[PDB]
């Protein structure tokens, strides 16, 4: 049964959380913080170059390359945003990490004896645009060669697209990838 | 990092115990009836308007009302993601889903378990996410704190005979509680990064010459709901890992806070409305202990992460083929921990690729049934089932009749308690059984080995302990598993929340009895010590098997 | 201990026992139908199947039904007596031997018939001292029957014929005179059948205790039940699955059994200890529950009453004097064999200390209970002595003609609302005395009732005698409120009131009467100095006399509560404990790299869970000695008296369970039984 | 083929129900 106390009430919730409330919180995103809450694209002219959250490929020499993303149909795709679930026991990741970390060795010859563990292990939501500084700093002479650059610069322009949080402990210090390669891209000239 | 994760740790308690106290009186004011301040003549009025006006009524009519609420919500919902066709907002003509997807989806975000098997950025539509989505979480976040009210007004009416009114309760529980909160949180994730436009899904020209396909959606406006209900199912794939969703440190800080803000509040308004903040303190110190101590070895298993990456050339064996960089690997592990205790399905990572061990604790809190800081209002009438269990334990251990909180406990509560302990259990075995027996199910693997059954362990126990939390890769896509699953979550919450109204209603027909020589002290630590050794244990009973079999054989293996 | 007797009557009682009634107790009968299934395991390997080891299924099937034969032992030792038993009631149906006439008159054709020969219409006589067979009418005659079933009076009751006193319910025993009762009522659903019925239907509620203990067995067994069932599809991912034999050895070895067998052990260890109050106990679970009373019923002839009347004082009247009615009172009870005129001899040498009056030396003329003047004595050649009730009085004084002595009358009314029953004598004319024949109370009870009302037991007196008497016999023993004129159905009736008021009750009587108030009670206590019929019901018989036996009853039981809980929390820390013991054995057959988790190194997981089913066996024997002898007695509070026994026992319920699986298997290893 | 699976199945399941109907009313 219910009759009005059940339905009306019913009515009356769904109108208010689900009108009143996205509506009004859609409105104050627009009225106040438009470029976060549109995306934090990048809008060069009429085309997008981008988003500053998701990242993107990335697979050429010079270009810092990013974590990886392994994803559904094809690497770096934003509408898929799965990630690599293979276990610990599983030889699946261990064949793929394998073959990546050689991957690795064979583009950066002289980088360093080791490779950092966030450069080879893919992302949870298989789009990471954010790299630990030393994980950054550790493909610095391979993208200075690539790009005729120097490595004081090139640590610069790592040091000032960072991230820091608030704190220490909550999380750790980033840099972005997609705005550090717009930079690169902007002093080609 | 050994000293960083007991700052982090203590920051979130200590920010956790000053944000619960304000919330914690207001709820307590909520359970005592007293209209809040500014909303005395407008909640008359739109009581009025609606019809509800003042009804006292008993428990069978709490109980049947919340569930016909839930139950014509489940109808709504599934006919809404049936016909998702010709419904507006759909920017991509997206495809109406199946009749099996349908349900799980309808029953999942129904009755706060909130269990996701699709991508939504390919699957679920705008409008369903924005209208129904959206107050389906609200329903069941309302129903349950307002059930844990109805247990707490049972407790402290005496010789009364009704608990309330329930659409009134519900009212002035979504109106007032989650909505302000709602919209504090969703500006901040709005000012850190978030998505609450409604734009097409818009072409993205990289430099590679790969174009992509940006998702769209109202994030934030689900986002202030699924971490304050602790429901955990959102607009993509990953529930809170992906960059859209969940921006950045400081909002996974307040999504924690969100999490854990209602259960804490529950328990400081439980203990403000007893008139003794001791019961308080003893329930919030025997869920602190526990999630100290279970942050802990999950936060050692994560940090000594994966043997082989030494060996192979990493630097460092830090465990992160499952998480991001953002976020590291101690937050990580805090947020497992915190998603897999308070029944809320938000991953902030994939915890299919966790170590062993640190897979195993937040699987260990997850089969006990979320009663440590959990659900909105799952948790404390969890916990609130096991300290009767607790009581009649101490009662048959000292040879005296039981009472708890000055009111006597007979066998009719007896039978209900234990009911509503073992159901849980009953079904995330007898499930996970059946799981494995068919081949379909036993289709579904993604990694071989003892890590299959621990993913179908961790789906059934998501399915029926309300949680919604998965091992990802599991193709639950099944009608099969679909419909075991929405069996598991319809029947693993309905029959814990009816016997909580059994409960309820006969504690309301009798009186507070008087101070007795065999009265069991109910605070202290030989209490806390008691309760935790009393659910531990017992979690330990029925569990011990399930998780042998899967990840402890995969961490020895 | 206990008589060897009647212990192998009781273990052949246990051999009777069915599963047609086994699944009373749910765990034990979870443990038969385990026992059941690896009996059918090992004749199906003794006739080929596809494992091949026969014997170590068929010592778990043996050592299991050792179990279930010991579990039922101990539960029928604890509550093989519980029953009421209406053995005294049937005999005395039975016994039957009724004078049928086919003409109603004093002599006429009389034959010997059983019972079943009464029917609609009938003439039967009773003579004198035998047994009325059934409920009826008086045709003619009168009789005086002792109302021993209904009132639970020992004095007789006078019936005659033609009036309003015509209705003999059968089983009462006809004193003197004769009668000829018309059978009205037919064989069956009769005054004593009416009593049999729920005396033989009593069924006395399960304590709370004893329920709560249930619901967590059944909430344990669910576990391990749901355990060992979802272990056989989880091992369906391993290289080589669980067996189904030694599947069925963990279902029996997980279930909190221990518990199970305690629930009697309690129960016996009360039927021991209740020798030091000097009570026979017939069931375990009313030594139990004695700690958990608050009401106690109790009848006046026979539990507070010392059984027959005493003769309190001779009162005279004014134009006489005390040795003018104490030398008829003598005469009147030379020859009586009345314990009542005993006590008059007695109360005669009290005061008069008089002697020479001999038995058969005097020629005492002995004039009985008449039936139709209702008057006794004895006549001398020159003094007529009798005496008789004031009813019998005023007919004699209207037969003779004399002038009524109302002085006489207003006496014995007001001795008897004080609650004596007269008995005027009739010799130096009509102004002659009266014997006031009154209640007598025990030894010093009332101190006794004062310490149960400072314990919070509320003493309510209820014997169906008649009220003056029950009222006077309650203030003088400080009873509380009280009631009387009570039928048996009313005393059940009251006991159904008290148990559904939620309070256990408990009642002490001695008589038939209260034979379904002691079946319906939940801790009933008989009366050595009673009938057959009351130590028969009920759950306990007093040795001695002493009607306030209850204290020391309820003072162990108090003790054996405490002593129970004790026993609770070894026995749930033991099966906690146990269920980690013997959980690795499931995992080392199924996956070889989880051996590590068998902490002890146990040789085999077969003998490891053999050793459990030996622990099994060996843990509920032992129970029995540890119920005996307990460490704690002394009441603490609650809560540390719960800490002290957590502490205490829990260090036991650790260490035995570890202990006894490595030492059993160490001796298998030993033996090569493996 | 379930040659004993499926009767330990219904067995469990009539166990299981049994347990229930004592754990409701109190033998
Ligand atoms: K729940």
């Amino acid at each position: 049964s219910g009759l009005r106390p059940a339905l009306s009430t019913f009515i009356f919730l769904l109108l208010i959380t689900g009108g009143v409330y996205p509506l009004l919180t859609t409105v104050l995103g627009q009225w106040w913080f438009p470029w976060q809450a549109n995306g934090s694209l990048i809008r060069e002219g009429d085309t997008v170059r981008g988003s500053a959250l998701i990242g993107q490929n990335f697979t050429g020499n010079g270009y810092f390359h990013g974590r990886p993303s392994a994803t559904a149909e094809m690497p770096y795709n934003p509408q898929a945003s799965g990630g690599s679930n293979l276990a610990v026991s599983n030889p699946e990741l261990d064949k793929l990490i394998a073959a990546r970390v050689a991957a690795l060795r064979a583009a950066n010859p002289d980088a360093s004896a080791s490779v950092p563990v966030e450069l080879v292990t893919a992302s949870a939501s298989g789009l990471d645009n954010n790299i630990t500084p030393q994980a950054a700093a550790w493909q610095i002479p391979r993208v200075a060669k690539a790009r005729n650059l120097s490595v004081e610069q090139l640590t610069q322009l790592i040091a000032k697209y960072s991230q820091q949080p608030l704190v220490k402990y909550i999380g750790q210090p980033v840099v972005n990838i997609v705005e550090l390669n717009l930079a690169l891209d902007k002093l080609d000239e | 990092m050994a000293a960083q994760g007991f700052l982090l740790i203590a920051t979130f308690l200590l920010v956790l115990m000053v944000l619960a106290r304000p919330l914690g009186s207001g709820l307590a004011r909520l359970i005592n009836d007293i209209p809040l301040p500014g909303t005395t003549g407008v909640e008359r009025v739109l009581f009025r308007a609606l019809g509800v006006s003042d009804r006292e009524m008993n428990w069978k009519q709490y109980l049947c009302a919340i569930l016909g609420l839930n139950m014509l919500g489940l109808a709504v919902l599934f006919f809404m993601l049936l016909g998702q066709h010709y419904l507006p907002l759909n920017p991509q003509q997206l495809p109406g889903l199946s009749w099996d997807l349908a349900l799980n989806t309808a029953v999942s975000f129904v009755t706060n378990t909130n269990w996701q098997s699709y991508s939504g950025e390919t699957t679920l539509s705008y409008f369903s996410q924005m209208a129904g989505l959206t107050v389906q979480n609200f329903l069941s976040a309302a129903s349950g704190i307002a059930v844990i009210f109805a247990l707490i007004r049972a407790f402290t009416r005496q010789s009364m005979s009704t608990l309330g009114n329930a659409w009134v309760d519900l009212l002035r529980i979504t109106l007032w509680v989650l909505v302000p909160v709602a919209l504090l949180i969703a500006l901040f994730f709005i000012q850190q990064g978030a998505l609450q436009n409604f734009l097409p899904y818009q072409a993205v020209n990289t430099v590679e010459g790969a174009q992509q396909l940006l998702p769209m959606g109202p994030v934030a406006s689900q986002e202030a709901i699924k971490m304050l209900g602790t429901n955990g199912g959102g607009f993509f794939n990953a529930n809170s890992s992906h960059p859209f969703e969940n921006p950045t440190a400081l909002t996974n800080f307040v999504q924690m806070l969100a999490i854990f803000l209602i259960p804490t509040a529950l328990c400081f308004a439980f203990g403000e409305v007893m008139g003794d903040r001791r019961q308080g303190r003893m329930l919030l110190w025997a869920m602190s202990v526990i999630f100290v101590i279970c942050v802990g070895v999950v936060m050692w298993a994560e940090v000594q992460g994966n043997p082989h990456l030494l060996a192979l050339g990493t630097d460092s064996s830090i465990n992160m083929e499952g998480k991001e960089s953002r976020f590291g690997v101690l937050v990580s592990s805090l947020f497992a921990v915190v998603t897999t205790a308070a029944s809320c399905g938000a991953v902030i990572a994939m915890h299919d690729s966790f170590t062993a061990l640190g897979g195993m604790v937040p699987m260990w809190l997850m089969q006990i049934g979320e009663v440590v800081f959990g659900g909105v209002g799952s948790g404390l009438y969890g916990m609130m089932l096991f300290v009767l269990l607790a009581v009649f334990i101490a009662g048959l251990m000292i040879g005296r009749t039981p009472e708890y909180l000055g009111k006597k406990i007979d066998v009719r509560e007896m039978k209900l308690t234990a009911l509503a302990i073992l159901v849980t259990p009953t079904l995330v075995l007898m499930g996970a059984a059946l799981a494995m027996m068919t081949d379909a199910g036993r289709s579904a693997m993604l990694n071989p080995g003892p890590h299959g059954f621990s993913e179908v362990l961790y789906a059934v126990s998501s399915a029926a302990n309300n949680n919604g939390s998965a091992f990802a890769g599991l193709s639950a896509n099944s009608p099969f598993w679909n419909c075991l699953l929405a069996f598991c979550m319809f029947v693993g919450r309905f029959g814990v929340i009816i016997p909580v109204m059994a409960i309820a209603g006969s504690l309301v027909s009798k009186k507070s009895q008087a101070a007795s020589s065999g009265t069991l002290p109910t605070h202290g630590p030989l209490f806390v010590g008691l309760l935790i050794g009393t659910v531990l244990l017992v979690g330990a009973l029925t569990f011990i098997p399930a998780l042998a079999l899967g990840p402890v054989a995969e961490y020895l293996s | 201990f206990e008589p060897t007797l009647v212990v192998q009557a009781l273990k052949e009682a246990v051999k009777k026992l069915n599963p047609q009634a086994q699944w009373r107790n749910p765990v034990m009968f979870i443990v038969w139908i385990g026992s059941l299934l690896t009996t059918c395991i090992s004749i199906a390997m003794a006739s080929g199947a596809m494992p091949g080891n026969a014997l170590f299924s068929a010592a778990i099937s043996g050592w299991l039904w050792i179990t279930v034969l010991f579990a039922n032992f101990a539960e029928a030792l604890a509550e093989g007596r519980s029953k009421a038993q209406a053995n005294s009631l049937k005999g005395v149906k039975k016994t039957a031997f009724a004078r049928k006439l086919r003409e109603p008159k004093y002599g006429a054709a009389a034959d010997k018939v059983p019972a079943d020969q009464l029917r609609k219409g009938d003439i039967v006589l009773v003579e004198a001292g035998d047994i009325i067979p059934c409920d009826g009418e008086v045709i003619e005659g009168g009789a005086s029957v002792d109302e021993s079933a209904i009132t639970g009076e020992a004095a007789p009751v006078i019936r005659e014929s033609g009036g309003d006193f015509a209705s003999v319910t059968g089983g009462t025993r006809i004193l003197s005179d004769w009668l000829v009762i018309e059978c009205s009522v037919n064989p069956g659903e009769t005054f004593l059948d009416r009593m049999i019925a729920m005396v033989e239907g009593a069924q006395r509620r399960k304590t709370p205790n004893e329920i709560a203990l249930t619901i967590l067995l059944i909430a344990l067994t669910i576990v391990f039940l749901l355990a060992t069932a979802t272990l056989w599809p989880f091992s369906a991912w391993g290289g080589n699955a669980v067996s189904v034999t030694v599947l069925v050895a963990l279902l029996v070895c997980l279930i909190p059994t221990t518990i199970g067998g305690l629930l009697s052990a309690i129960g016996v260890a009360g039927m021991s200890r209740m020798l030091g109050a000097n009570v026979i106990a017939t069931s375990g679970r009313a030594v139990e529950a004695a700690g958990d009373v608050d009401v106690l019923l109790l009848d006046k002839t026979g539990t507070i009453t010392l059984g027959n009347r005493q003769a309190s004082e001779f009162i005279p009247a004014q134009g006489v004097d005390e040795k003018t009615l104490a030398d008829a009172a003598q005469l009147a009870s030379l020859a009586d064999e009345t314990p009542e005129g005993r006590s008059i001899v007695i109360l005669a040498k009290q005061r008069f200390n008089l002697r020479e009056r001999d038995v058969q030396s005097l020629h005492a003329t002995f004039v009985p209970f008449t039936a139709q003047s209702r008057m006794s004595g004895i006549n001398i050649d020159n003094r007529m002595i009798r005496k008789g009730s004031v009813d019998a009085i005023r007919r004699h004084v209207e037969a003779n003609g004399g002038h009524f002595p109302t002085d006489v009358d207003q006496k014995v009314d007001q001795v008897a609302r004080q609650g004596a029953t007269p008995l005027v004598v009739v010799e130096g004319s009509r102004v002659l005395g009266v014997i006031a024949l009154k209640d007598i109370v025990k030894g010093g009870i009332k101190e006794r009732f004062a310490q149960l009302r400072k314990m919070g037991i509320k003493t309510v007196m209820i014997t169906g005698d008649n009220r003056l008497t029950a009222a006077a016999i309650a203030a003088e023993a400080g009873v509380d409120d009280f009631l009387a004129e009570a039928t048996p159905e009313a005393k059940l009736a009251l006991i159904r009131q008290y148990q559904a008021e939620g309070r256990l009750v408990a009642m002490t009587g001695d008589g038939t009467n209260d034979a379904p108030a002691l079946a319906q009670a939940d801790v009933a206590v008989a009366m050595n100095s009673g009938t057959q019929a009351a130590k028969e019901a009920g759950n306990m018989v007093d040795l001695d006399s002493n009607p306030t036996k209850l204290i020391e009853v309820v003072h162990i039981g108090k003790q054996m509560l405490m002593t129970r809980g004790s026993l609770t929390t070894f026995s749930i820390a033991n099966d906690v404990a146990k269920y980690f013991a013997i959980i690795p054995a499931a995992f080392a057959a199924t996956y070889p790299q989880l051996n590590a988790l068998n902490i002890m190194c146990l040789h085999s997981p077969d003998s490891a869970i053999l050793s459990a089913v030996i622990f099994n066996a060996l843990i509920i024997v032992f129970l029995i000695p540890l119920a005996l002898k307990g460490v704690s007695y002394k009441p603490l509070t609650a809560s540390a008296m719960l800490r002290r026994n957590l502490w205490i026992y829990g260090l036991g319920g650790l260490l035995v369970p570890f202990i006894g699986i490595k030492v059993i298997d160490l001796l298998l290893t030993v033996c090569g039984l493996v | 083929m379930s040659a004993g699976v499926i009767t330990g199945v219904l067995l469990v399941f009539l166990l299981l129900g049994y347990l229930v109907y004592a754990l409701i009313n109190a033998e």
